[PDB]
């Protein structure tokens, strides 16, 4: 029952089986694969159906927030209060380490739409506003194309796959910036505005966009659904360990020999990711330093604790870190840990919006000292200040980038506090 | 037909135009349910 | 009736359902330190100095635009609650100009008072400040805006209560820039407000730019007579003559605006 | 924004003729009385001084702050202009 | 760059002509029909983006005669403009590099194709060339990070890019052939670079697991 020896995804496992584009990725290899199948009776099914297939499917926050989508897709499932429901796709991935949202966008987004509409008879939505991000312009016109043919086919807009639904699917695409990434940014640059987070409650569940109720999801969660719903919840809760139901877009990347965004079977050991479908990193185990575990906010862990943790929700947790986007980056010995996560708090400092005094303030503050830790120039006790001043920004922001940005300057301090002594030792000598 | 391997067929995303996003959204407006209304048409107003 | 009951550090009060927190401190006399909420303009919520730790919270929740429901103890004095305080305080101070001995806001700003109250005695910051280039937007008020705080009172009052848009806050991460990006006029009639909201030195009055301080500025209350409105102001005197009109507290007649003329 | 000085009463007087000094142009006053502000907790406590010391009297009632119903919902509206413009 | 304050320039001023083709107002009633009827200030953000893909880039006129088509206030249009990166408020030259520097690139050393750019193209970050060719920016992670070090020219990305890569890369470019945007080594979108691993079988039918009625 329990597949411990866990691992070795299968392509019908695959959710998305034309993740590469490598056979039809337009709507004529959609259907081949089994996308826009039965989903006229589903429909017909009611919301509740699909609400109790995803309970079965255990379909957690893909896009970094860890929470069960089930639970989150039938938040806000109330009677209609004459305000239209609305649904968004956070295909924003502007993560440094994202990258399976551009290629689900790119050669897949019939499935994407598709889960908007069986997805949109839960929440009982009007029409979807899916973010796709601007710097994605290619792949916004290759899921037009799929939006294209999916429109008159009568899959989507008036009688929703022929089911009496009106569910519609607009697109926004970007203009370029990270904090979009969260839904309650984003929502703003849906809405017109410059991209600030919005504080919750009110939530997005009971008002979303135009002062209306819209769902939030991962491009993924909402992707994944039309295929959990058909073939079976339990077979993709099989997948995943407890509270990690289901497998995961791993987004290969960093000093590794092959980098690669495999639809690869999920709550598995980083060693069988790397080295079997990753080709070795370069160097091999010996060479890499430290892992970003799945995301740049996530804390990267050093060889010394990633020798046998599995890329899961639960071990990812007890291990100082999360899974977020499964975005894996291999780091080795010859790069310097602290010239890495250099660019990307420089990339932090470089996306905050600076609504909130802590994000505006303390990212900033802590590009500048960090610099300094580069070179060195610090006294034993900076570090404690780093880390002090990382727990004062560490959940008083508005939004989760300000402690998204806590976590890997956290990481760092507690994992490889040796390093930052001797590299700052060597500071003082070299420039006596 | 046959399953491949070593074959990309989006090869429409180099072949796109400078307005094509824009060129598929100005004709995508006869596939519009009528939108709904705020009891106006700007807070402003 | 429907007054939801809930407990503030220990007594209990009963109020209004949909009252935030703050709303329910002055209830019982607690005045949690704000920077971007004021009583009778919007909510913005991103000064985060309200910042309170409630009970058996795992994360401190923002006052401003938290709904209270039953039995959710303030915790005001609590350990993390100041904590929270003291952090978010210094981040508003880092990179604000050592300005104070020629910013008009000194003796009555409230960056300066609450730092006393609600704030550190030594700094930890070895880096260099941010600094703003200035703008001008009237012979009336002038603009520092490297002492701004970002607290975007007072785009706010020109979006809502004097009812032009023409304030903002461009740019992005530290370069919060907040004013009106080309170069614009701030022409209505109750600009001179603008001024009073602000917490800081970021726009001060011109006609009263270094000529008094608030410690020795006598106060007294009369009337308006610019207007048939007649708001209730107070007058600044010391050495025996007028220096600024302030508007004072009249829910009936100005509430706390004045027109630019009376001001 | 602090109300730290709303919360007590005064006994304030009227001001005087204040002329400069012809030295030093100064602000030479013969009000004894000018520079004198006491503090009472209440006001009955506060007319009570006023009857023992038999001083001309007007007083002003306390400026309450009606309750201002907040939102931060209303900035985000389906019909209602609440809808703020700059966030 | 790095200016968030207007000032008035003769070649950007308000009275800078700017208009919009016959195809354009038809292009922007789109993008205001896809919205509802009373809440129309999201069609701001798109109708930017029509006068960065006619102009190339934004004057204040832009933004001035975008406020009135919008029926929104002229400093909204601003502040739409001024967040967004590629808003960008300044004429670029035609070909607009976006070299990707982010932790994941630079970890696999995206500075040599920096460098690259740096020295045969000869200007410096943030620079345009003599006569209105290339403009070369460092950029963070466009949303693509599992390839090699990249560059956004205009509307065309560019990935599995080595610093000999990125160099003929800039040979055609320079000629005014565009290269095939996309990764450039055996890579197609994202399979190993030695030899795919998943996608094998052939994918399954149409509709499978059928859950009685379903
Ligand atoms: C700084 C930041 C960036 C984020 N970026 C993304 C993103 O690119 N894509 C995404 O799906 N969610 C992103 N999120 C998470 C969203 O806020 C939101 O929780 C998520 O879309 C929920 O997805 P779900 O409903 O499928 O769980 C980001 C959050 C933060 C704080
Ligand atoms: S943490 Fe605060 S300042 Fe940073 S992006 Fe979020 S809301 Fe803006
Ligand atoms: S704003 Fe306040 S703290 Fe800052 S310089 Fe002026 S008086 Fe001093
Ligand atoms: S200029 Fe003054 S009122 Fe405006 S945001 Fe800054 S501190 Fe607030
Ligand atoms: S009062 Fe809540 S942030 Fe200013
Ligand atoms: S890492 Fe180069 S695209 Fe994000
Ligand atoms: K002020």
């Amino acid at each position: 029952p329990k597949k411990t020896s866990f691992g070795s995804l299968k392509d019908e496992d695959r959710i998305f089986t034309n993740l590469y584009g490598r056979h039809d990725w337009r709507l004529k290899g959609a259907q081949s694969r089994g996308d826009w199948y039965k989903t006229k009776e589903i429909l017909l099914k009611g919301p509740d159906w699909i609400l109790g297939e995803v309970k079965t499917s255990g379909l957690r926050g893909r896009g970094g927030a860890g929470f069960p989508t089930g639970l989150k897709w039938s938040f806000m499932n109330k009677p209609s209060d004459g305000r239209p429901k609305y649904l968004v796709v956070n295909a924003d991935e502007g993560e440094p380490g994202t990258c399976k949202d551009r290629e689900i966008i790119r050669h897949d987004p019939h499935k994407l739409v598709e889960g908007c509409l069986v997805g949109g008879r839960a929440m009982g939505a009007r029409a979807a506003y899916i973010y796709i991000r601007g710097e994605f312009y290619n792949e916004a016109s290759n899921l037009q194309v799929a939006i294209r043919e999916a429109y008159e086919a009568g899959l989507i807009g008036k009688n929703a796959c022929g089911s009496g639904y009106d569910f519609d699917v607009f697109v926004v695409r970007g203009a370029g910036a990270y904090i979009c990434g969260e839904e309650t940014a984003l929502i703003e640059s849906i809405e017109g505005k410059q991209g600030k987070p919005r504080l919750k409650p009110p939530f997005p569940a009971d008002v979303g966009v135009f002062g209306c109720p819209t769902t939030v999801a991962n491009v993924e969660t909402v992707a994944v659904s039309p295929t959990i719903c058909r073939r079976g919840g339990a077979w993709f809760a099989s997948f995943g360990r407890e509270r990690n139901s289901g497998t995961k877009l791993f987004n290969i990347s960093g000093h590794v020999n092959h980098p690669c965004t495999v639809e690869e079977e999920m709550s598995v050991p980083l060693k069988e990711l790397i080295e079997k479908h990753a080709g070795g990193v370069i160097g091999g185990w010996d060479n890499l330093l430290a892992v970003i575990p799945g995301g740049s906010s996530t804390p990267l862990i050093p060889k010394s604790v990633c020798e046998t943790v599995l890329m899961d929700f639960d071990a990812l947790v007890q291990a100082q870190t999360g899974l977020g986007t499964a975005a894996v980056i291999v780091m080795d010995r010859s790069t310097d840990i602290v010239k890495a996560i250099a660019r990307l708090i420089e990339f932090y400092k470089h996306e905050s919006c600076g609504q909130c005094t802590p994000c505006r303030e303390g990212v900033d503050w802590m590009n500048k000292v960090m610099a300094r830790f580069v070179k060195g120039d610090a006294r034993p006790a900076e570090i404690d200040s780093l880390w002090e001043i990382s727990k004062q920004i560490e959940g008083h922001t508005i939004c989760a980038l300000g402690d998204g940005a806590a976590w890997p300057v956290q990481g760092l301090i507690r994992h490889f506090r040796p390093e930052l002594e001797e590299r700052m030792q060597q500071f003082a000598l070299q420039h006596q | 037909e046959p399953f491949d391997n070593s074959t990309y067929r989006n090869l429409q995303h180099h072949e796109y135009s400078t307005y094509t996003f824009l060129d598929l959204n100005v004709e995508l407006s006869k596939f519009r349910m009528p939108q709904p209304s705020s009891g106006r048409q700007s807070p402003r107003h | 009736s429907n007054l939801i009951e809930v407990f503030v550090d220990g007594q209990s009060v009963m109020v209004e359902p949909g009252t935030t927190v703050l709303q329910a401190c002055e209830k019982v006399g607690m005045q949690i330190p704000r920077f971007c909420y004021h009583e009778r303009l919007s909510v913005a919520g991103n000064c985060r100095m309200c910042l309170v730790e409630i009970e058996k919270a795992p994360k401190v929740v923002a006052a401003c635009a938290m709904p209270v429901m039953k039995g959710w103890n303030i915790l005001t004095n609590s350990e993390k609650s100041k904590k929270a305080r003291e952090g978010v305080m210094e981040f508003l101070l880092a990179n604000h100009p050592l300005d104070c001995p020629i910013c008009d806001q000194g003796g009555e700003c409230d960056l300066q008072d609450q730092s006393m109250m609600f704030g550190s005695d030594r700094s930890r910051f070895l880096e260099g400040k941010r600094a703003v280039e200035d703008k001008n937007i009237g012979p009336l008020v002038k603009t520092i805006m490297t002492r701004c705080i970002q607290c975007t009172r007072c785009i706010r009052f020109a979006s809502e209560i004097a009812g032009v848009d023409d304030l903002g806050t461009t740019g992005r991460g530290n370069d919060m820039q907040v004013g009106t990006y080309i170069e614009k006029m701030f022409m209505s009639e109750l600009s001179g407000n603008i001024i009073d909201i602000c917490p800081v030195g970021a726009l001060t009055s011109k006609p009263y730019a270094f000529t008094a301080r608030p410690w020795e500025t006598r106060k007294t209350e009369s009337i308006d007579v610019m207007d048939a409105v007649g708001s209730n102001i107070v007058v600044s005197t010391r050495t025996g003559e007028v220096m600024r009109i302030l508007p004072r507290m009249h829910e009936d007649i100005n509430e706390e605006w004045i027109s630019d003329k009376t001001r | 924004s602090g109300v730290n000085n709303t919360k007590k009463w005064k006994m304030e007087f009227d001001t005087r003729e204040r002329w400069e000094n012809p030295l030093m142009g100064w602000s030479s006053t013969a009000d004894p009385l000018s520079n004198l502000v006491l503090t009472f907790s209440t006001k009955e406590d506060a007319v009570a001084f006023a009857e023992k010391n038999g001083w001309s009297f007007d007083v002003e009632e306390r400026k309450v702050p009606k309750p201002k119903s907040k939102s931060y919902g209303a900035n985000f509206s389906w019909n209602k202009r609440t809808r703020v413009s700059t966030k | 760059g790095a200016l968030f304050v207007h000032r008035d320039t003769p070649e950007n001023n308000p009275d800078t002509p700017f208009d919009f083709t016959p195809e354009n107002y038809k292009r922007i009633e789109a993008i205001v029909k896809n919205y509802p009827e009373g809440h129309k200030a999201a069609a701001v953000l798109p109708v930017l983006d029509l006068a960065q893909r006619q102009n190339g880039w934004l004057p204040i006129s832009a933004m001035n005669k975008v406020a009135e088509i919008l029926q929104v206030p002229p400093m909204r249009v601003y502040e739409v403009a001024t967040f967004y990166t590629m808003y960008n408020r300044k004429p670029v030259g035609k070909y607009h590099i976006q070299v990707c520097t982010t932790t994941p690139c630079m970890l696999r050393n995206s500075d040599s194709i920096l460098e690259a750019i740096q020295k045969k193209l000869g200007i410096k970050v943030g620079e345009t060339t003599p006569d209105k060719l290339f403009t070369l920016i460092e950029v963070e992670c466009l949303g693509a990070c599992v390839n090699a070090p990249m560059v956004q020219i205009n509307d065309n990305y560019y990935e599995d890019l080595t610093p000999k890569d990125i160099e003929e890369i800039i040979d055609e470019l320079k000629a005014g052939k565009i290269p095939k945007p996309g990764p450039r080594s055996g890579r197609f979108s994202c399979e190993p670079a030695g030899g795919l691993t998943s996608l094998t079988e052939p994918p399954k039918g149409p509709g499978f697991g059928v859950q009685a009625g379903l």
